Parts: structure tokens; C-alpha cells; sequence
């Protein structure tokens, strides 16, 4: 049960870039001081990324995926909620749902009829309360069904002092959907353009759902009246490339390097190094694409006499 | 809710005719219809059953020789035979069968007397 | 008490293993008359979204539940696809279905008048008309009640017993698959040659206690020449190495 | 297939007396079993339905009871009406069989 | 040459060709997997299906071990499923190796007994006893021939 909240003081969203963030584990292998090369669903280096701030003025489009999802948040207050998946949302297609309870993360692979605007926290105006849990009419058709331990968050609301750095990437392949996460403490500095550095994620979850995905839209926290702290996540896409990833002697990712950004980067991806000499190397040839296609074939419009054949007396 | 004979004539071994049996309003398609068979001097013998699924059972000795079907809205069973050996001189009785569990129901049909022979009416 | 005939009560089992034995252990030994799968192999080959179903029937029906063959209960009642992949389980239950009083909770449907089409469930509980007469009402003559009771008492013969049978059903349709069934744990053996067997590596070394420090949720190990040298012990959580003899 | 028998082929000395006509089955069968009562020259009717019924109109002394392979029926009035065939019949297991005909007759 | 023959369901005539698993390719009846000859199999459900049903042809589906090629094993003893000793017993744990088919001819395609015999033979290593109807003709000496 929820209403038109409405009321949306849209603006258009930043544009930043993601320096070298969203390298995950591939595989569950474990390998010591090895540069090894992959290819994978990878987040490219120095990409343009959406910027979305909440603050009066609320940010939470619905927004396609394809090809898996990289999503962040930068916070202090632990607002950001649940994920919601699906390709209609209209008591039609069966539709996933991420949410974290107080004490619970729980799991619904089930058929939704969603409100309009998702969404608990617009309650006596400054306070906050997950309240309408009926985010959905109802649960016609669940199959599956899950809970397991919530991710680490801080209680109340703290305004400003963003301190907490939450990356997720959310990957479907042959059925199977992937999630994986991370998180880094206190960050000082002012929170734009995301931090600079390296951090790998390491996987947490693998389960089977086997449905259709294709767009995705974000959940975040007497049904109107807001005033709380900011807030701030970044989404991007992933394209399919190949990268280079140096493990460390105790089999945690180091210091990753691209394929297809730059001739340096292509190079040293060539020669299995993160450093070159001076000298000529050959990466790869190149070759024009085809503009367009043409057929040529006769003008024949008559029907052949098959019936006559098969259908003889 | 009676039962209409219709059937009749001589024929010829290796020849069959149209057996039908109609009805006074039961329906035909949707029930449980059997013809059964009355020999001179001999006992009864099961002919045939159809069911309101379409499932015929009929027995053995006449396997791949008879068809049998219920008319849409005429409210009559139809039968046709196939490669008669002249051991069917018998009277056919159609019905539908007697009692499906428990009911009070247990009307019957009259049948004619056909006979094959291979001399024809003298 | 299991679902009488005219309701066959449904339960999708999934996420879970497969175990049979315990079937074989329920009833003296008869026979699963198994048309899907042979049944020595229905430990393994294992599918998605295993189909069961559970209704009671009489003993003539079990050999008349095959798929092709029609009748009242595999006609009016329930019906196989052609295409039916999967088998019927049977046992003889004199024992606890059939009561000296006579139980007649269980109740099948006779008149329904319509074919049925693979793997569905009908409930006609109102009463039908014949004879094109509008009956509409209650206890009137052509106006018969479709569901009729069944008869259990325990002084009659093989035939008429009731059977208790759950009917196991496999469909696949892509999907990653979630029901299978794992066995056969052995014994660790150590500093001897050993055609081992972890979690799906096939191989052949000698294992040894080892010393490498793992990550929480990596398990194999690999070298310089990319083939598998340390593995972890599925059961107890342990690194073990392999070397070559 | 089962084997529809029984002895008592003829009872035309009982008038108006004690009647023992009894069926038999090869294999077991329940109480899905009835007889049909046939005057020459006419369709049958039943008098037993599900071998411990009654039919709507016939006289109350009609009393049948069997199980086990083995129905028994006993008509100890013997109307002048009743001057025919009577017929064994099990049912509900294919293929439907036919006993093969008993007799009675008063003198 | 050789001649194995023996009558199995249709379902498990695919069972017999060489390395297969399951109850009749590892109970009952294994080729080599080095096999030379053929395998033949054609319908008789008329001949070798008793209307009533036939229970001459049985099939052992409990066994300790599996059977090595062309062997036979004709014995019959109570088979331990579990820890519980079974001194010859049909209760708990303990149950008889083989079992009968019922054929019966209202059975699908599946499920009527095909009929399997199974020439074995081996070539080109000693004399040869029985073979082709091929006519003989002359021999010839210090000619350029075809043998
Ligand atoms: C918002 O209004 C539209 C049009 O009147 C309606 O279809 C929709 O259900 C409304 N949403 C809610 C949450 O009431
Ligand atoms: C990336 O974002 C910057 C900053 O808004 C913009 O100038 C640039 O055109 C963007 N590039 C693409 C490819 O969107
Ligand atoms: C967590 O889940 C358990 C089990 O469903 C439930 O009893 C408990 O109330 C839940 N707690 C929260 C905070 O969601
Ligand atoms: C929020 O406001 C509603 C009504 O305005 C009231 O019932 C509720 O108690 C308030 N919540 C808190 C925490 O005061
Ligand atoms: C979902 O995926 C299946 C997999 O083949 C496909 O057949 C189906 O069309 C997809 N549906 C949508 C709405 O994308
Ligand atoms: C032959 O005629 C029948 C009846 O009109 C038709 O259904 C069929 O398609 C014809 N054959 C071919 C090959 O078109």
C-alpha cells in the first residue's frame, strides 16, 4: 500500500570518472606471485560513471543493466537499503529483491506488484522509520526463498562525515547470479570523483535464480517529509575485456593493469610485465570493419509445384 | 430416455452395414454407451463399450474390425464392421452400461435380429 | 492420510539431494516398474525441480497407471503425457490405509464427461445434469454426483487393497540445476599412492600435510606450470599437497 | 480374462420353493458383480445393483449376498412372472465377461 | 566364432554395447571394452511375452562387486545393505539379489522384450574353421598374382 509521493525536483546527474575501481576475484583459485591474464565482465579503467547525491532533493531513478553492474555508496548513515531486479515489475514476470533487515538480509525471488516511488523513510518529517513494508500488492508466485547474516552497518543517522565506502558488483551469467562486495572505513576526505587507490573484492554469494534481467532500480531510506544527512552512490556498466592481475604472495589481488585502454597498457599486457625496455614491440594488426551489407539474388516470384509432387492422385 | 432400434436386412460374409441405435434425449457423446451381443440358443456376449473420454474397448475376438462413434446432436451410436466370418448371426443390444457405482438407473434397448449368410432371402 | 483421488495433493521438491535407498527399505521387496530412468540410476543422473505427487489408489490402477492406457482414474482422474519422464513408486498399505470399519474418506471422480489433457487438476464438485433435462437442484434422478468413495476393507484380496503411490517426475529446462544427490565419503589415506578424487579433480599423487596459507573462500591450488598441487580436505578444512610418485 | 462359471445350470424343479443359484469367478473379485433377468425375445433388466442393491420396482424377498469369488441369490417365491433366463455378470474389469446362462422353469 | 544369446528389455538394449553403465552392463552381462564382432536385436514380443506374463527371465540387481568381462555368476544369497549381519533373513537390511520381469504384451514399446545375440569372434591369428562361401580356384607359383 503506498501512494503518489511525487513531488521529484529532478536534476540531471554528475559525470565522474572510476580512476581503477572494481576489479573482483575471478575464480576460486589460489595462485602466489603470479601475473596472470583474464578475460571477463571487467569495469574499464578511467570510465565515465553516474554520480547520484540525495539530500529537499531525492535521487532514485529506475536504470537498465546489462552485462552486470557496478554499484557504490558512499555514507555515514547507512540509508541505502535493497536492490530491486526485474524486467517488468507488473505482477507479471517473476522479480528478485535484496534487502537488509536489523538483523537479517533476506532473499524474495517472487512474483511483485511495486509502488510507484519504493521507498520507507519519509516519516515525521527528520526521522527515519522502514515503515510500508508493503512495498508490494502481493507475493502471488515465490520460489525461492533465503535469509543469512546482513552486512555491517551503524545505528541512527549521522549527517555528513561520510565514513563508510560500500562497493557491490552485481554480475548474472548462465543462470547463476553473482554478487559481489566490499567495504573500507573512515574516508576524510570530501566525497566526489570517488577515493584513489586499489582495493580487490572478494566474492560473498552465488545462488541460483536462473531468470530474466534487465533493468534495476535502487532502495534507499505521513508518507512525505524528509530532512535528514547526504548521501551519495555512483553506478556503472561493465563491457567484456581482458585484463592482467598480479597476485601477491599470499594470493590476494595487487595491482591490476588493462588490455585495450591504451598501446602501453596493450603492451605490457602483450609481454605478461608491468614494465617494458626500449625497443619496437607488435601488438596487433588492424582491419577495417564492413560498412554495411548487400544481397544480390534473382527475381523469382512463381511458386513451385511441390503440391503437385506431394499430392499427387 | 427410451432406447430406438434401427437396423435390419440380410447380408453377404465379408460385407457389414450401418448399426446405429438411437437415443430419446440421453446424450450419447458425453456418457457411457456398449452394445452387447444375444446368440439362438447361446449365452450373451460383450460386444463393445465407449466412454465419455473417447475410449473404446471392445473384446478381443473382433480386434481391428469394428468402429464405433456417437453422433454430435442425434442422440444415436453408430457401428460399422469390418471383414465379417459369418459368426455374427446374433441380435445386437445397445445400452449404456448398467450402474457406474451406485444409482438407480437401468433402462435398456431393444435390438434386431441380424443374420450373414452367404444364401440370400429365398 | 494422503490426498483422495479426485485431488492429487502436489509438492515441488527442490534444493535439496537425492536419496532413494530408503524407498527400497519401506516395503518388502517388490518391484518399481520405472519407465523414465533405469532404476539403478536414479541416485545419479540428477535433474531440476523434481515433480512428486501423492494420492491412493486401488491395485488394478497400478498397472493401469501407464501412459497411453485410459480408463476412470487415468482418464477422469490423472493423466501422463506421452513424453512423461519420470516413474510411479508403489506399495501395498493394508496395513494403515484400510480400516475393519470400512474408511471411506477416500473418494475418485467417475463422471466428468471430458478428456483431460497432461498434468492438471480438476474440481467438479457441483453436480451434472443429463438426459437434457435442467436438473439445477439436489437428489434428483439423471442428476448424479461426480465424486464417489472408494471401499477398504481389509477381508478382500490383492486387487482392491489400497496402494499408496507418490508419483517422481524430472523436468529440464536450462536452468543451473539445484537437486542432486552426493555419497560415498572414504577414507583419507596418507604418504601412500592414491587415485584421489576432491570435489570434482580427477588425478593421480601422493598427499601429504602441507603448510601454504588459503583464503576463506579460495580452495584449489595451482602452480607454475598450471596444474593442480595443493588441495583442500572437503570435510575437515585442512590444506593437504600433492606430490608426484 | 477371467473364467465365469456356475453349477446349478437348471432349476426348474423349485416352484415356488427354496432357489440356491450362485456364480463363481476365477480370480477374487469384490462386489462389483449383477445379474440381468432376459425373457426370451426382449432386452435384459436388473434386479442387483453392486451386488447388494435393489431395483426400484421388483418384490422385497429378493435377497442377494456373495464375496470372495462366490455371489449367491436365492428366489423362494417363484411368481408365474418370472418364467425366464437369469445371467452372471462381473464388471470393472476388462474384459467384461458374461456367465453362460441358467435355467429355471415351473411346472 | 562365438554366440552369445540371451532376451532383455528394449530399454536396456542400449546397456550392451561395449562400456556402458548400469544394472545389465555391470550385474549381469559386460563386454570388453576391446570388442570385435556385432550385435543383433529385433522385436519378439509375441514369441517371448506370455499374455499372463512370463517370470522365466530374471535379472540380479543387488551385488557387492561388479562383473568382470564374460563372466557368469549364478549365485543366489541374501545381499547386505548395511552393518547388520544377515544370517538369511527378508526383514531389515537384507534383500535377494535378482528379481523377474513381468512381460506382459500391453506394455509400451519400451518395456517388450527384445531378443540379443551377440557373435564374438577373432581374426588373422590362427587357422580358420568356418568362413565365407567363397569359391577356391588354382595356384599359381612365380607369377605376378593376386591372393
Ligand atoms: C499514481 O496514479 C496513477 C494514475 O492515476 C495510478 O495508475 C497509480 O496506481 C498511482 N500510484 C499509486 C502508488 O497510487
Ligand atoms: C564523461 O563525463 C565528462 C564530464 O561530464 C564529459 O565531459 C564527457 O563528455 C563524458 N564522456 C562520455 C563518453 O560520456
Ligand atoms: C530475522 O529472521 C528471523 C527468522 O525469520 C525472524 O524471527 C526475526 O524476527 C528477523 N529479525 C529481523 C531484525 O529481521
Ligand atoms: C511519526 O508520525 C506519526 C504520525 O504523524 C506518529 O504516529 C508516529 O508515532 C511518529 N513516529 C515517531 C517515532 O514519533
Ligand atoms: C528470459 O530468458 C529466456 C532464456 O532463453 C528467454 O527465452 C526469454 O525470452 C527471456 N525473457 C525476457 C523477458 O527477456
Ligand atoms: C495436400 O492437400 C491437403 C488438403 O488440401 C493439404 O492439407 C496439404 O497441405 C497438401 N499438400 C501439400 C504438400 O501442400
Amino acid at each position: 500500500q503506498c501512494v503518489n509521493l511525487t513531488t521529484r525536483t529532478q536534476l540531471p546527474p554528475a559525470y565522474t570518472n572510476s580512476f581503477t575501481r572494481g576489479v573482483y576475484y575471478p575464480d576460486k583459485v589460489f595462485r602466489s606471485s603470479v601475473l596472470h591474464s583474464t578475460q571477463d565482465l571487467f569495469l574499464p579503467f578511467f570510465s565515465n560513471v553516474t554520480w547520484f547525491h540525495v539530500i529537499k532533493r531525492f535521487d532514485n531513478p529506475v536504470l537498465p543493466f546489462n552485462d552486470g553492474v557496478y554499484f557504490a555508496s558512499i555514507e555515514k548513515s547507512n540509508i541505502i537499503r535493497g536492490w530491486i531486479f526485474g524486467t517488468t515489475l507488473d505482477s507479471k514476470t517473476q522479480s528478485l529483491l535484496i534487502v537488509n533487515n536489523a538483523t537479517n538480509v533476506v532473499i524474495k525471488v517472487c512474483e511483485f506488484q511495486f509502488c510507484n516511488d519504493p521507498f520507507l523513510d519519509h516519516k515525521n518529517n527528520k526521522s527515519w522509520m522502514e515503515s510500508e513494508f508493503r512495498v508490494y500488492s502481493s507475493a502471488n508466485n515465490c520460489t525461492f526463498e533465503y535469509v543469512s547474516q546482513p552486512f555491517l552497518m551503524d545505528l541512527e543517522g549521522k549527517q555528513g562525515n561520510f565514513k563508510n565506502l560500500r562497493e557491490f558488483v552485481f554480475k548474472n551469467i548462465d543462470g547463476y547470479f553473482k554478487i559481489y562486495s566490499k567495504h573500507t572505513p573512515i574516508i576524510v576526505r570530501e566525497p566526489e570523483d570517488l577515493p584513489q587507490g586499489f582495493s580487490a573484492l572478494e566474492p560473498l554469494v552465488d545462488l541460483p535464480i536462473g531468470i530474466n534481467i534487465t533493468r534495476f532500480q535502487t532502495l534507499l531510506a505521513s508518507s512525505s517529509g524528509w530532512t535528514a544527512g547526504a548521501a551519495a552512490y555512483y553506478v556503472g556498466y561493465l563491457q567484456p575485456r581482458t585484463f592482467l592481475l598480479k597476485y601477491n604472495e599470499n594470493g590476494t589481488i595487487t595491482d591490476a593493469v588493462d588490455c585495450a585502454l591504451d598501446p602501453l597498457s596493450e603492451t605490457k599486457c602483450t609481454l605478461k610485465s608491468f614494465t617494458v625496455e626500449k625497443g619496437i614491440y607488435q601488438t596487433s594488426n588492424f582491419r577495417v570493419q564492413p560498412t554495411e551489407s548487400i544481397v544480390r539474388f534473382p527475381n523469382i516470384t512463381n511458386l513451385c509445384p511441390f503440391d503437385e509432387v506431394f499430392n499427387a492422385t | 430416455v427410451q432406447l430406438v432400434e434401427s437396423g435390419g436386412g440380410l447380408v453377404q460374409p465379408g460385407g457389414s452395414l450401418r448399426l446405429s441405435c438411437a437415443a430419446s434425449g440421453i446424450i450419447v457423446s458425453s456418457n457411457y454407451m456398449s452394445w452387447v451381443r444375444q446368440g439362438p440358443g447361446k449365452g450373451l456376449e460383450w460386444v463393445s463399450v465407449i466412454y465419455s473420454g473417447g475410449s473404446t474397448y471392445y473384446a478381443d475376438s473382433v480386434k481391428a474390425r469394428f468402429t464405433i462413434s456417437r453422433d454430435n446432436s442425434k442422440n444415436t451410436l453408430y457401428l460399422q464392421m469390418n471383414s465379417l466370418r459369418a459368426e455374427d448371426t446374433a441380435v445386437y443390444y445397445c445400452a449404456r452400461e448398467v450402474v457406474g457405482s451406485n444409482s438407480n438407473m437401468d433402462v435398456w434397448g431393444q435390438g434386431t435380429t441380424v443374420t450373414v449368410s452367404s444364401a440370400s432371402t429365398k | 492420510r494422503f490426498a483422495s483421488v479426485y485431488a492429487w495433493n502436489r509438492k515441488r521438491i527442490s534444493n535439496c539431494v537425492a536419496d532413494y535407498s530408503v524407498l527400497y527399505n519401506l516395503a518388502p521387496f517388490f518391484t518399481f516398474k520405472c519407465y523414465g530412468v533405469s532404476p539403478t540410476k536414479l541416485n545419479d543422473l540428477c535433474f531440476t525441480n523434481v515433480y512428486a505427487d501423492s494420492f491412493v489408489i486401488r491395485g488394478d490402477e497400478v498397472r493401469q497407471i501407464a501412459p497411453g492406457q485410459t480408463g476412470n482414474i487415468a482418464d477422469y482422474n490423472y493423466k501422463l503425457p506421452d513424453d512423461f519422464t519420470g516413474c510411479v513408486i508403489a506399495w501395498n498399505s493394508n496395513k494403515l490405509d484400510s480400516k475393519v470399519s470400512g474408511n471411506y474418506n477416500y473418494l475418485y471422480r467417475l463422471f466428468r464427461k471430458s478428456n483431460l489433457k497432461p498434468f492438471e487438476r480438476d474440481i467438479s464438485t457441483e453436480i451434472y445434469q443429463a438426459g437434457n433435462k435442467p436438473c439445477n437442484g439436489v437428489a434428483g434422478f439423471n442428476c448424479y454426483f461426480p465424486l464417489r468413495s472408494y471401499s477398504f476393507r481389509p477381508t478382500y484380496g490383492v486387487g482392491h487393497q489400497p496402494y499408496r503411490v507418490v508419483v517422481l517426475s524430472f523436468e529440464l529446462l536450462h536452468a543451473p540445476a539445484t537437486v542432486c544427490g552426493p555419497k560415498k565419503s572414504t577414507n583419507l589415506v596418507k604418504n601412500k599412492c592414491v587415485n584421489f578424487n576432491f570435489n570434482g579433480l580427477k588425478g593421480t599423487g601422493v598427499l601429504t600435510e602441507s603448510n601454504k596459507k588459503f583464503l576463506p573462500f579460495q580452495q584449489f591450488g595451482r602452480d607454475i606450470a598450471d596444474t593442480t598441487d595443493a588441495v583442500r580436505d572437503p570435510q575437515t578444512l585442512e590444506i593437504l599437497d600433492i606430490t608426484p610418485c | 480374462d477371467i473364467q465365469m462359471t456356475q453349477s446349478p445350470s437348471s432349476l426348474s424343479a423349485s416352484v415356488g420353493d427354496r432357489v440356491t443359484i450362485t456364480c463363481q469367478a476365477s480370480q477374487d473379485i469384490n462386489i462389483y458383480l449383477n445379474w440381468y433377468q432376459q425373457k426370451p425375445g426382449k432386452a435384459p433388466k436388473l434386479l442387483i445393483y453392486d451386488a447388494s442393491n435393489l431395483e426400484t420396482g421388483v418384490p422385497s424377498r429378493f435377497s442377494g449376498s456373495g464375496s470372495g469369488t462366490d455371489f449367491t441369490f436365492t428366489i423362494n417365491s417363484l411368481q408365474p412372472e418370472d418364467i425366464a433366463t437369469y445371467y452372471c455378470q462381473q464388471y470393472d474389469n476388462l474384459p467384461r465377461t458374461f456367465g453362460q446362462g441358467t435355467k429355471v422353469e415351473i411346472k
